[PDB]
């Protein structure tokens, strides 16, 4: 039944007594699910060490990765330019899942085509897909850039993009100076990441490769940045605010903050402002390239110093105090901007909120995920705060990269029981929640059932999740956030200590029992 | 309104495209007339989608992963090839279950082979055997395994078939290769049938020989309701307080043995007829079981399917159907009282996959609002046909509307509400049209039968009548 | 006992069984408390409607107030002048008290000075505490100005604080031209706001009233902002940000925002920057005056419009959507600024989020308090989102402002079961969580009880805290936060949605119960 005056939606809902009997009637009619004796005693199985042993010892199976393919990252590199339209050459879908795995993520429109290759096109190569498609495309959304990424299934049958495109324009589909660069982006291959590092560096080429020629580096006094995969606004816009705080004459490469925070005015911006064609053509011309994530820009960096020839500082990502004091010192030095007290107070309060705040942070362990750069980072601000990063993992890390978090652990006392996990997926993680349990884990909205595993052990074996990454759908707006630089840390640091002080509330909620430490001051 | 003035609007937006594709996109936008019973009526459905022109379907992973296999709890769904389709699709669909996630139900998880490199030169089914053990370990309460095939496995040649067969004997568990590779066939359509066929073959003959059973006269079955947000559960106990015993609900509470089960139901209720009714067709033919399809959307349909199946019985079901009819009376009847007043008259675009373009029309009747256009995904001819006697004479038709199209209707049409999926609720939002979801509910309770229509009804009015519409322009400009 | 390794604090500690049973023993010892029984049916006692009556029947005693006395609120509008040092003649105690109380919000150092009076200064009339004090304190803080404010003491013993400042400057104690604006603020009249009031218009007065001859209206094209007890650092930053990303000349008077959040680096700086004396002196020149907080500004409205001739807008607290639209086009109208598309873009944002939330946030019934205008305007917004506001508390509120309020609600059908309460402390609120139980409360740390009260009947009738206000106490940096204008809107909106997803996570979080409602996206 419903109460017209105050409905049930699902949730209090499947509660009343008429349904609760209807699904135990279902169960034990027709069912067959094991004994709750069964179940309760595998689940208690599953948080043992011999267990998570076990676990570890898998070399086929992954459970619940923390990763996603390369084109997801194509994708959202090509939406940081101008009118650019992420085109997909392969099945449709991908397309679908990826429009809307952002969707979810910005809650903000995602626009992006796939040439839809079926069987057939499959058997015989899509060449006319990508004819077709262009065409199709350019007529139909009017874009003025389209950046071709690809599918597995393009990948398998070897699809010549290249190939393709030229004679796809060669044979009138499209005009033979639009601007289509393309990337090869293997699913099977690398992660999401290097969708974005191998999308980006196919369109530094086809900006530059052949008009290298005019270029003279620091000729136009500016010093490129290249965000790679991104999914904070406040990512993008701090950096940007704290340049143009120096006067420091910079050019953000792929900046898609526009297209992915349109007003909601009555009018549908299909596109928004994003990377000039002309600051990509310009770009050789910068002083320096910055790459704000080093880890998963390999390819663009190679190509950067190789044929831009410009000398990319070996930065880690300016996350946390230490980190963003480098960055901001580099850039200083190399764009011969001295940093403005504007930026040196700001550096003083962080460290004030530090300081005040120090005192709950102080011990606290930790587990988290996510990519290699912003999971690196987090650890150095972690360490700074004096927590302690106990269970370190990225899914699509590597051999040099744990080496080089093993150092920075290896720098503080508070590493000292770090352990760093490469090629780790989450289902990995909830055991070493279990096994060797921290405060809180950092990470996307995946970990949020790692919560539930664990609180169904009990409630002082419940890990409380901490939101920050990629990707969070379970929370509204968490995407406008930012972890880079001051103000990043400001917020994570912030979020971090209030929500220590939310579980210990809770903890201390029970009145007569444990209300006696519920303090009104802390 | 008027055929006139949409024939004209389907005509302009048409002009963009180049001679090639606006040739075959003509096809598939029409003007609905009732009684008309076939494509005569200028609508082609169920095929190959225009490249480029941003169409909202999916693929043959989809159909089985996503909508068909995903939904069984207690059995682990591998989606066989690079991570991805996988972690896209984990926990996206909100096929509701009943279950210890991670122990004996495992919707929630995303099980991969996450194919790398290597596996694709070499095929990684050796990969699969090693991890079907692996798997078997760790999650000893799995009652069954199926590989969902991704685009590389159906190209490069893996033997899964053999790997299941072989590991399946072994281990003595029922392991389901399902070919769903993501380029065979359109959208998700053909990986429904894929899907129902790996059924047949695979799970459904399981017990045949075993008639330890104890069936019933009013034994049924509740085929193509995935439970979306509880949808199969408020349907549920409709069914069976009308003295019906509802033996399997394909893919949603569902559980493998349940679906062994279902060669025993007398009667195959169908819902969703795009995704079932193969499966449906085959346990007729077969087991002689007659199937009848239905609708629980909206209180009219509702009692109509409940009479009419109760009607396939004898009177005590009938005359209990009869009884649960007028117990719910007030109920359904104090929810139009209250919301169709706020929704009278209000025109509402509709666009989904292959059934609820057209189930959902009834229930907005019921609550006074007229449904002015609506379009399927993946729906065949057949949905169409069914779709005609649905739409109000000149209504809007259209199958695998095209992203651009799509807004082009809309800015002439203008309606009070849209309802669709993810990748469009943002886009009309930005234009100022209250836009819900009608695949994920946009995350709200339950939409089939009485109790899930008091939701919808909320949910339309709440949204359709939220003061945040009426401030999308700035006072500073007009 | 006590494990070195893992040293249990208070709350862990006194759960060891040891200490249990000593407490066990205390209590049936030698406490004597009423049997468990006999509270638990008090307790259950407390949350009627029949307790409830009782409970708004009283007219003597106040349980658990929601304000403060007037001279907290002079000292903070003390602090927002350059180089002032706030000044309280009275009782010592007093000082103290208020140092804290800001230092616990703002987790900053708190400079005041109180001329300590006692017995003898109480009878005899602390003239000379004045004259001591007042030199003594310039020679020792070296402030440029002293702003008087007073204490009940003080207030009841008419110390004419006008005379004494004279005398103490007539007989030397300090230069004649040394700025020592004072202020009457009776603790047991008002409240902090119109301490705050108070002590503005008193130095309003101090820098204007005579000067005024030279005085022209919009001569300086700046207009006037007086924020009011303001508590939130970005309260102040966002109205500044605004004004400069319209091009408006401006003069936000009372700024301590520097004050606030002075950067720690090894250096202690007991002043910071402020508003200036010439921008005060000067003010009387500006184009107009905008006041923040109207409805506690009372007696600064009657003194800008009477001695200044500004004709002061009619304009609400710039919160939520319409009013900061409102204020905008106000501002855009007296300076003849355009609404620049930046901002004009940011209220599109807003709006979007509005609409991409709107579904969580439609009809969640809520319960509040705080400053008139802070609660009038979070009632605004809280409409606009389309939630229910059905429990608005204003302890410091008067018959007028409730009136404004009830128009308010009664131009949207979601204020239907709202009810305004003014002179009403958090213990009868406790009842209206209790009898009429909303969603969640929005307000100041002291909530935090409430919540804990509503615990113990059951999880059912918890109702979560939502710390929006002042003062917040147990969460470190939240006086960083926004309300004011679409960013503080923004934030607000994000907070409320994310709590609201919270609270859901908890009661869907009990695996195989209620986690089949815990949906990954949301
Ligand atoms: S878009 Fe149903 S034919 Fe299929 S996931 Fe939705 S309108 Fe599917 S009713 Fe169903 S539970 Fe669906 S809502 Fe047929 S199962 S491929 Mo997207
Ligand atoms: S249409 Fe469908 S989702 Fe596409 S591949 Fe084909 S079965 Fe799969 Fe998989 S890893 Fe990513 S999303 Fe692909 S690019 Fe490969
Ligand atoms: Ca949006
Ligand atoms: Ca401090």
């Amino acid at each position: 039944s419903q109460q017209v005056d105050k409905i049930k939606a699902s949730y209090p809902l499947f509660l009343d007594q008429d349904y609760k009997d209807m699904l135990a009637k279902k169960r034990d009619g027709f069912e067959e699910k094991y004994p709750q004796d069964k179940i309760d005693e595998v689940f208690q199985w599953t948080t043992t060490k011999e267990y998570q042993e076990l676990n570890f010892q898998r070399e086929a199976l992954t459970v619940n990765p923390a990763k996603a393919c390369q084109p997801l990252g194509a994708v959202l590199c090509a939406l940081g330019f101008e009118k650019t339209m992420p085109y997909v050459h392969g099945s449709q879908g991908c397309v679908a899942y990826f429009r809307s795995y952002f969707n979810r993520h910005f809650r903000e429109p995602v626009s992006c085509v796939s040439d839809s290759m079926t069987e057939d096109a499959a058997v015989f190569g899509g060449q006319q897909n990508m004819k077709d498609g262009l065409q199709n495309c350019k007529a139909t959304y009017k874009p003025d850039m389209i950046a071709v990424s690809t599918t597995c299934m393009a990948e398998v049958i070897g699809d010549d993009l290249n190939a393709f495109i030229n004679n796809s324009k060669k044979e009138g589909f499209i005009p033979d100076e639009f601007p289509v660069p393309f990337a090869h982006t293997p699913s099977f291959v690398g992660s999401h990441v290097t969708g974005w590092d191998n999308m980006f560096e196919g369109i530094a080429r086809y900006f530059t490769l052949k008009s290298m020629d005019d270029k003279v580096v620091g000729s136009n006094k500016k010093i490129n940045i290249v965000p790679g995969f991104e999914t904070y606004l406040g990512n993008f816009r701090v950096i940007k605010r704290m340049l143009s705080e120096m006067g420091v004459g910079y050019s953000l490469l792929s900046d898609p903050e526009e297209v992915l925070d349109t007003p909601a005015d009555g009018q549908f911006r299909m596109y928004a402002g994003g990377t000039t064609q002309e600051e990509m053509k310009d770009a050789p011309n910068a002083l320096n390239t910055v790459l704000l994530q080093p880890w998963h820009l390999e390819k663009t960096k190679k190509f950067v110093e190789g044929t831009w020839k410009h000398e990319v500082p070996k930065l880690n990502i300016p996350m946390g105090l230490d980190w963003t004091d480098e960055f901001l010192m580099k850039v200083s030095e190399i764009s011969g901007q001295p940093i403005p007290a504007s930026l040196t107070k700001e550096r003083g309060r962080l460290v004030d909120m530090m300081t005040d705040s120090h005192t709950w942070l102080h011990g606290k362990r930790f587990a988290l995920w996510g990519d290699p750069d912003f999971v690196m980072g987090l650890v150095k601000f972690l360490l700074e705060l004096g927590c302690e990063p106990v269970h370190i993992l990225c899914h699509n890390g590597n051999k040099r990269w744990k080496k080089a978090v093993d150092a920075i652990l290896a720098a503080s006392p508070y590493g000292k029981n770090a352990t760093v996990y490469i090629g780790k997926d989450l289902w990995h993680l909830r055991s070493l929640v279990f096994t060797d349990k921290p405060d809180f884990m950092i990470g996307n909205s995946y970990g949020k059932f790692i919560q539930r595993d664990t609180l169904h052990k009990g409630k002082e074996f419940e890990v409380p999740l901490i939101r920050i990454g990629f990707p969070i759908f379970d929370r509204h707006h968490l995407h406008r956030s930012t972890t880079l630089g001051y103000e990043g840390a400001m917020q994570i640091l912030t979020t971090l200590v209030n929500s220590i002080l939310e579980r210990l509330d809770e903890e201390t909620r029970g009145m007569q029992a444990t209300d006696y430490n519920h303090d009104l001051v802390r | 309104m008027s055929r006139e003035e949409v024939e004209s609007l389907i005509q302009e937006v048409l002009e963009v495209y180049p001679e090639k594709a606006r040739k075959d996109r003509n096809k598939h936008l029409a003007v609905n007339d009732p009684a008309v019973t076939q494509s005569k009526k200028c609508i082609i459905s169920n095929k190959k989608s225009q490249p480029g022109l941003m169409t909202i379907r999916g693929c043959a992973y989809a159909g089985s992963k996503g909508v068909v296999w995903g939904p069984i709890k207690d059995m682990i769904h591998i989606s066989h090839g690079p991570v991805g389709c996988g972690q896209y699709s984990r926990a996206g669909r909100r096929n509701y279950y009943i279950g210890t996630t991670g122990v004996n139900a495992f919707v929630t998880m995303n099980f991969t082979s996450d194919f790398q490199e290597k596996d694709i030169v070499f095929g990684g089914d050796k990969k699969l055997a090693k991890l079907i053990d692996e798997v078997e370990t760790l999650f000893p309460l799995n009652k069954g395994i199926s590989v969902q095939s991704e685009c590389p496995i159906g190209l490069i040649g893996d033997d899964i078939e053999s790997v299941s067969k072989v590991k399946g004997a072994e281990l003595s568990k029922t392991i389901v290769p399902v070919r769903c590779e993501g380029f065979r066939g359109v959208s998700q359509s053909l990986g429904h049938h894929i899907a129902n066929d790996a059924v047949r073959d695979w799970v459904l003959g399981k017990r045949d020989e075993d008639t330890t059973f104890a069936s019933t006269p009013y034994d049924v079955a509740i085929i193509g309701d995935y439970n979306i947000g509880g949808d199969a559960w408020s349907s549920r106990i409709l069914l069976e307080e009308m003295g019906l015993r509802c033996v399997a609900q394909w893919s949603g509470d569902g559980s493998i043995s349940e679906i062994e089960l279902t060669p025993k139901v007398k009667l195959n209720l169908v819902h969703c007829y795009r995704s079932m009714n193969y499966i449906s067709r085959h346990m007729e033919e077969k087991y002689g079981i007659p199937w009848m399809e239905y609708n629980f959307f909206g209180p009219t349909k509702t009692i109509e399917s409940l009479r009419a199946i109760a009607a396939k019985f004898d009177e005590s079901i009938q005359k209990k159907c009869e009884e649960v009819i007028a117990k719910y009376k007030p109920e359904w009847e104090a929810v139009v009282a209250k919301y169709r007043p706020r929704l009278e008259g209000k025109r509402v675009m509709l666009y989904i996959g292959g059934l609820r373009p057209r189930h959902v029309i009834g229930a907005y009747e019921d609550l006074g609002m007229e449904v002015v256009g609506t379009g399927y995904e993946f729906a065949h001819n057949d949905d169409y046909d069914r779709t005609m006697k649905e739409m109000g004479d000149s209504t809007l038709l259209y199958d695998d509307v095209t992203g651009y199209e799509f807004e082009e209707f809309v800015k002439r049409i203008k309606p009070d509400l849209i309802g669709s999926g993810i990748k469009e609720k943002f886009i009309f939002q930005k234009m100022g049209i209250p836009f819900r979801e009608m695949h994920s509910w946009d995350y709200s309770g339950p939409y089939h039968g009485f109790d899930g229509f008091a939701i919808f009804a909320r949910d339309m009015d709440m949204t359709l009548n939220n003061p945040c519409w009426k401030k999308l322009q700035a006072p500073w400009e007009a």
